[PDB]
């Protein structure tokens, strides 16, 4: 089993630098790139005593590739992975797809081949990006449509941070984000959605930190891309590979957009005074505002829904947890689907980072759950788009890019054709 | 990577700029004459977007002086930092332009023109990829106002794609330190406006009164006047100068500031100010420095922004910091004061964040904004501009150069259109 | 005073290459002022089928606006479509042909034949100029030494053009000689979708100035012949390199005059002419004195459908509006 | 639990200097200005061992500002919070509200809100002012409508020093209470009244000081103040924060004028031969001549009263004293509420001034009791306002500021439609 991931734009390498800040201390791989099965889907043998990662940190600007190279973890990456590009994207889906984009594609395509050539197990892809940047939104969009007629029958995971309904950084993406979302429909096999202010609540509330940074959120996000995979690198009661999130999560081809919540988030001090189990874990990941995005459960029907488990847990008490959570009519599961239920149990326990604010915790779960709640989303993202679009603000920098209304106007039909879908369904 | 070139075009444009490098070369750890003596190595990364290396470990800024006066070059050469400069950048003539626009665009310019075109090519040249042009002038006066559009014009017609970034300090109607001010303010907005892709509109009279409230300097000379607004030019530029966690090019905040091409006046501000005698008894936070980022009374131009409504802002942080705090109060100012922010945008805030403050501070930011309240100004020059014009009076030196009185009917076509298109959105 | 702006619709056959693809035939013609697509009527003034001639569809287009151009007013022509839409070859076509032509050297003819017919008394001044947009710089055709020219405005504030060439001609056959040259001095890409590809937006304008020696009147009138470019989709066209860079002009330009049209429909108080130098030209045909001509220029193949519908919704929205002539 | 203050006039500011003596010295704060939560509703964390204070010193004369800015505590306050005019009101409440409160009152009500925006536990605000005054009556009428119509909800607690009987400091004074008493009847909650002559037959007869000034007055008035707010410092058995004393002593709307007074007031030879108890102090503030308002209590009843304490005293020894004084029929509680007692204790001591005339006590007592004895005050403030209205003296300075006789009639009688209630209620 080997799968090789990619990290597009600021979003990418904040994740990059922190979700493998927590696997080289997952397999006891020092910062300097030394210390048998388990991290060979990550980690490759280099020889002799000394190990190479499994990704490429593709960035138009350098600014954040210069701090890398200059960073702690200087000896571990690959210095021809840390691609850099000439200019950044400036929030522009047609400058980082078009302009940007062609004259460096030629070269990550041909670098993305050549180390998938010597793989035999490659299961698929994990990419991380965002929507609401420009790299994110544009050179993203051009690499999944160009490798996905090369290679197109294996998987792929997109792990895009997505805008709040009030909280947003830019202006402009909602405009990223209405174009590379038409491209990546058809395209994108599943789409596990991230909210930018569904963390602030979080941490503010549970683990009582009132002033973090991204370095704490990515830390959080790292581990929860760690979860998914963890039945690859180590053995389990009950494994899944990267195809079992395929089918038992995308019951239509074009509806591929599920939540996702993670639990439990103690601090360290709160951590003793609280009791660790299995049922208030079960209980807590489906509680609404618990979930790293901000969408209402309750507007909605559940389609299917994963309990990938950590730790030493054992079978029995995970069923009964699922089993009491159906008795349980506060939430109400769509006819369509009653037993989406996919129970998963592993035996390697969470890591700890030193020095992290979150705590140590012999059990964990994490979720990926299908739901109608996300239509309301997809519908204030248009109504606010239209506030935008009937002025044709924010379109002669597209336009003079190359662009037009055409794609715009086929942009804003393609949600309304979503929008029809996720309430059929949802019936 | 990503260079920039400073011009720096008539009187005000030479001492504005003088103090941007003075202000700078301090926290990179510039030697006054010209060796590197910082003390973090985070600051030698990106010294070349705005210096090129020299043998000895020596640096030499790009900064292209221009003026028709030779007294404006030997004042800044003679200055704390004017040796650094190279001395074949100091082009200059002769003859002063006398406050008038039309011999330093047509005749008098022309002649200099030639000269300065030429030098540009070799530092367009010595860098990899120039990311955009950061000039300073000032509408007030000829040389500035004449010569510094001019080359404006010729610059864009090779270059149809890069950024023109210029820092223009406006007239104002209590403030009047020329007579010509309308005329000449009036023909160059006419180039601006089509031409340059970023404006940034300084006013006199905010520089005074921002250093009364706060600051309470008792004798501020131009010296603390070019402090303000050369910090501003630095911050918007310390993003592609220091990594941060979000860092914003200078053409990623053009993107999400100029909606239309010629709307893209913008208004500067800085924070934190604070006096001496009260820099103890203020925080450093951010819910304090937010509330005085969008005080009425905080940015660089004389028009209240209550009288309008803010279509576009940004406020990119600069130092050590908690991203969480800052949305929440970007949110509530938005959402407290929905009244004085347009309906028709979800969202007018953008966000930036820099990880190294500069020397002596922990924490700032800067202030740039595309609102309606500009209007105003651009309006009252216009019955400045028609009060005299409707007479002819002060046109007949403009006749004598080559020029007509068509063309100033032109520039107020010009004029009493984009005023009008503040009305629109408004 | 009010005179409504008429937006006819023209479709064409297929193309070589559309054909050899099997593009499916959607336009349906229901009577001649609506035009049904995907059941959708668009209601027009006059709906040019495929099988129309350009004699056909030259007799029903432009020929009262010869009446009103000569009659004092002014005259405004310009084309709308997508690429590959057939509206150079309504427009200008094949010069040497003596049916193949398009609404340019027609009308140009008909002046010269109208003028022939009349007293010898009325003495006219006809004033040809051609040039063309090219990286956001007005080139000039009868002019290869001039690469970009200066626009100003007259005493009502209404914009033309200042500094180009303005050859003053006396007989129709050097005006054919005269847009041969710049036909043929014409910048032509070559692209997958559309081999003789117009890539830019070509003016011909033609001042009409007239006076009337027994009656002592004198009169003028504009007429302008703007022949604009396709918006091309870059995965469909594969545009590359320098074919790029012309797709960030012309865009900006269907793009900008699409804001005007929009504001006019919508009824906004300012109406931004000043987005692009484009609208400026135009500013005379959308608001001015002048009557505007609008040929929707579109191809009937189901290959592009998303902007043929694009193009139909472009058009209506232009029908509500009216000129403060 | 935050509380901003303001202070107006010649009457604010030597109460702002001596009740500001004390906090710091209760806080252990030095003059300077620097040394975990008792400090907080009056002092702020200005980013690393400094403090600055939550208040306003407003005042038309600059005489009483360039003094403090000369002073002692220069260091403490922030020079901003030191707001200067240009010319004093001259006793006229006119002149002081409508010329001169005009050009600076944008000024002091946007200095107000920007330091109430990072409040977040802003429980209200207490006024200190005397309407015997010029900038006292006028300016503060004039804050008081203006942040009225803006916050409303509130509470506020007006500390306003009223004219005596026989003694006055001035002669437009009732000209200056009268006006200014139509306006401040409907939006202030409850003010709480101080007179100038009965603090002095106080020191005169308990602490035999025979030739005190200001200072020793604004001592006592601002331990006063202290007390009142000590319950939202340090801890209680019994605590009470500020909302609690605007139900219980204010039953009608219009009726909010609770006298005050204060025991044990003891000098320093004579703490140590008398014994400190509660039976004592508790009878002591019923005394009649040991108030702070020289009215008759058995001219009426009384409405309802609050017993707050200090230092180490128990919570039964009190009741048996509130007991004892309800058998006493001296007294006479009125019918309409029987059950107007209010209990409170705090632990932390009252302070003590160095070189003050007060001496140490480990307990004390302060007391607001609503009664109708204040009725006879305002019965007096008509008749003698009668005597100056009939001849229309003083009246030409007031038209002339841009006044008239109309203003001037409503006043007069709105103290009539007051007087009726007074006598109902008092049934
Ligand atoms: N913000 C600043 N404004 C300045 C400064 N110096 C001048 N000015 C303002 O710009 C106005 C005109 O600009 P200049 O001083 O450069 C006049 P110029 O040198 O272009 O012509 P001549 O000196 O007559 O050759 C001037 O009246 C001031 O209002 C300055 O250092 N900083
Ligand atoms: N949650 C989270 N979001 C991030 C992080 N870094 C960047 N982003 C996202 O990035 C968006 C801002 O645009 P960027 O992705 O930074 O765009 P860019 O890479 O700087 O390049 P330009 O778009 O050209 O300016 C925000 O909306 C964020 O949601 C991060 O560390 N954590
Ligand atoms: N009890 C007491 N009253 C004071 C004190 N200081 C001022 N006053 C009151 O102030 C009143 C006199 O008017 P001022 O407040 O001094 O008025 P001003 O601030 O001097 O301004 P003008 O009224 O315009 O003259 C007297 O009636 C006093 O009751 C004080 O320290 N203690
Ligand atoms: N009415 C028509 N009948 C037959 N063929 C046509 C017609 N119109 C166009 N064509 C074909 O189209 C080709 C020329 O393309 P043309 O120059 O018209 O592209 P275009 O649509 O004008 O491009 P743009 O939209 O950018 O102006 C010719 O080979 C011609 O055969």
């Amino acid at each position: 089993r080997e799968c090789i991931s990619i990290h597009v734009g600021q979003a990418g390498v904040q994740i990059g630098n922190a979700c493998w800040e927590l696997y080289c201390l997952e397999h006891g791989i020092q910062p300097d790139g030394q210390m048998d099965d388990s991290f060979n889907t990550f980690f490759s043998e280099t020889g002799a005593g000394k190990h190479v990662p499994r990704a490429v940190f593709v960035d138009l600007e350098p600014t954040v590739i210069d701090e890398v190279r200059t960073g702690t973890y200087r000896q571990l990456f690959h210095p021809e992975q840390l691609i850099t590009g000439k200019e950044d994207a400036a929030n522009n889906y047609a400058r980082g797809h078009y302009t940007i984009g062609k004259e460096i594609i030629d070269l990550v395509l041909d670098r993305i081949r050549k180390l998938a050539d010597q793989c035999t197990g490659l299961q698929g892809f994990l990419v991380f990006h965002s929507f609401g940047g420009g790299t994110g939104s544009g050179f993203t969009s051009l690499l999944m449509e160009r490798l996905s007629v090369d290679y197109g029958k294996k998987s792929k995971l997109e792990f895009s941070i997505y805008p709040a309904p009030q909280v947003s950084t830019a202006v402009v993406e909602p405009y990223n984000s209405i174009l590379t979302t038409h491209t990546t429909l058809e395209h994108s096999d599943c789409a596990f959605m991230v909210d930018n202010e569904a963390i602030y609540d979080i941490c503010r509330r549970n683990l009582d930190i009132e002033r973090p940074t991204y370095t704490n959120l990515n830390r959080l996000i790292g581990q929860i891309v760690s979860s998914i995979t963890a039945s690859l690198r180590f053995d389990g009661a009950l494994n899944v590979d990267l195809t079992e999130f395929q089918t038992n999560l995308v019951p239509y081809p074009r509806i591929h957009f599920p939540l996702a919540t993670y639990a439990p988030v103690i601090s360290a001090e709160k951590a003793y005074h609280e009791q660790l189990s299995v049922a208030e874990i079960t209980n807590a990941c489906f509680e609404p505002a618990n979930q790293m995005v901000k969408c209402d459960p309750r507007h909605g029907k559940y389609m299917a829904c994963c309990l990938l488990y950590r730790g030493d847990v054992v079978p029995k008490d995970v069923n009964a947890a699922i089993a009491t959570i159906k008795t349980k009519r506060t939430i109400q599961f769509v006819d369509w689907c009653p037993t989406g239920f996919k129970v998963g149990i592993n035996y390697q326990p969470p890591t700890v980072v030193p020095g992290g604010d979150l705590a140590k915790v012999q059990r964990a779960v994490c979720m990926l759950s299908n739901t109608t709640a996300i239509a309301e989303a997809w519908a204030r993202l248009d109504h606010k788009f239209d506030l935008m679009y009937a002025k044709r603000a924010f379109v002669h920098w597209y336009v003079g890019e190359g662009m037009e209304e055409g794609e715009f106007s086929e942009a804003r039909e393609d949600m309304a054709a979503l929008e029809k879908d996720y309430e059929e369904v949802g019936v | 990577m990503r260079e920039i070139v400073h011009i720096q075009a008539g009187q005000c444009g030479n001492q504005i700029g003088a103090k941007f490098w003075e202000v700078i070369s301090d926290e990179h750890g510039i030697d006054p004459t010209g060796s590197y003596h910082g003390d973090s190595d985070l600051q030698l990364e990106r010294i070349n977007v705005y210096y090129n290396e020299a043998a000895g470990n020596k640096y030499v800024p790009r900064a292209i002086l221009v003026d028709l006066e030779p007294g404006t070059m030997d004042s800044v050469r003679s200055g704390p930092f004017g040796q650094i400069f190279r001395p074949d950048n100091f082009v200059f003539g002769q003859s002063g332009a006398g406050n008038n626009w039309a011999k330093g665009h047509y005749t008098e310019g022309a002649e200099l023109v030639d000269s300065v075109l030429d030098v540009v090519r070799k530092e367009s040249e010595s860098c990899d990829c120039l990311q955009g042009f950061q000039l300073t002038h000032s509408l007030g006066g000829g040389t500035g106002s004449g010569m510094g559009t001019l080359l404006i014009s010729k610059i864009r017609e090779e270059y149809p794609d890069r950024i023109m970034n210029t820092f223009s300090v406006m007239p104002s109607p209590k403030v009047s330190d020329t007579v010509v001010e309308p005329y000449n303010a009036t023909l160059s907005v006419h180039q601006l406006v089509e031409n340059t892709d970023e404006t940034y509109s300084i006013d006199n009279e905010a520089l005074y009164d921002i250093c009364f409230r706060t600051l309470k300097l008792t004798t501020p000379t131009y010296g603390d006047l070019n402090h303000l607004v050369s910090a501003t030019m630095s911050g918007v530029t310390t993003c592609l100068r220091f990594p941060g966690q979000l860092n914003a090019d200078l053409r990623k905040l053009a993107v999400n500031m100029v909606p239309f091409p010629r709307l893209h006046f913008f208004m500067p501000g800085f924070a934190p100010l604070t006096s001496r005698g009260s820099q103890q008894y203020r925080a450093l936070t951010v819910p304090e420095l937010t509330q005085q980022m969008f005080d009425s009374k905080n940015m660089m131009a004389a028009c209240d922004p209550r009288h309008g409504r803010y279509l576009t802002v940004a406020a990119i942080f600069r130092g050590r910091m908690s991203m969480k705090e800052v949305d929440e109060q970007m949110l509530n100012v938005q959402n407290k004061n929905s009244s004085y922010f347009v309906e028709w945008i979800p969202n007018n805030v953008k966000t930036a964040v820099c990880d190294i403050p500069p020397r002596g501070l922990k924490m700032s930011a800067t202030f740039i904004g595309n609102s309606t309240a500009i209007q105003e100004l651009f309006k009252r020059i216009s019955e400045q501009f028609t009060a005299m014009f409707r007479r002819k009076a002060f046109l007949h030196w403009y006749t004598g150069e080559g020029m007509d009185e068509m063309e100033f009917t032109e520039a107020e076509s010009n004029m009493n259109d984009l005023v009008s298109e503040y009305q629109q959105y408004q | 005073a009010e005179c409504n702006i008429k937006v006819m619709c023209r479709f064409r056959p297929l193309n070589e290459s559309e054909v050899n693809r099997g593009d499916k035939y959607i336009a349906k013609f229901q009577g001649e002022d609506t035009v049904v697509i995907a059941s959708k009527p668009y209601a027009f003034d006059r709906v040019f089928q495929s099988s129309t001639s350009q004699e056909q569809v030259y007799n029903d287009c432009a020929k009262k606006i010869v009446k009103d151009v000569l009659e004092g007013y002014n005259g405004t022509i310009f084309a709308y479509g997508q690429t590959s839409s057939g509206k150079t070859h309504t427009m200008e076509g094949k010069l040497h042909d003596p049916e193949g032509m398009g609404i340019i050297p027609r009308i140009v003819q008909d002046i010269f034949n109208y003028i022939y017919s009349m007293d010898e008394n009325l003495e006219f001044h006809i004033k040809v100029s051609y040039f063309e947009i090219y990286l956001d710089k007005i080139r000039d055709l009868l002019d290869v030494s001039k690469t970009n020219l200066s626009v100003h405005e007259d005493k009502n504030r209404v914009p033309y053009v200042k500094g180009c060439t303005e050859r003053f001609v006396c007989s129709p056959d050097e005006v054919m000689d005269t847009i041969d040259e710049g036909k043929s001095n014409r910048h032509v890409a070559v692209t997958n979708m559309n081999e003789h590809s117009s890539r830019s937006h070509s003016i011909f304008l033609i001042n009409v100035k007239q006076e009337n020696t027994q009656t002592e009147q004198k009169l003028s009138g504009k007429l302008y012949l703007v022949d604009l470019a396709g918006s091309a989709k870059v995965s469909k066209t594969g545009a590359e390199g320098a074919v790029l860079d012309e797709a960030k002009n012309i865009n900006k330009s269907l793009s900008a005059l699409g804001n005007v049209i929009s504001a006019l429909a919508e009824g906004s108080t300012y109406v931004p002419y000043r987005d692009s130098k484009m609208t400026r030209i135009l500013q005379d045909s959308l608001g001015g004195n002048c009557r505007t001509t609008i040929v929707i220029c579109c191809s009937p193949s189901s290959y592009n459908e998303s902007e043929t519908k694009s193009t139909l919704l472009f058009g209506q929205r232009a029908k509500t509006i009216k000129n403060t002539v």
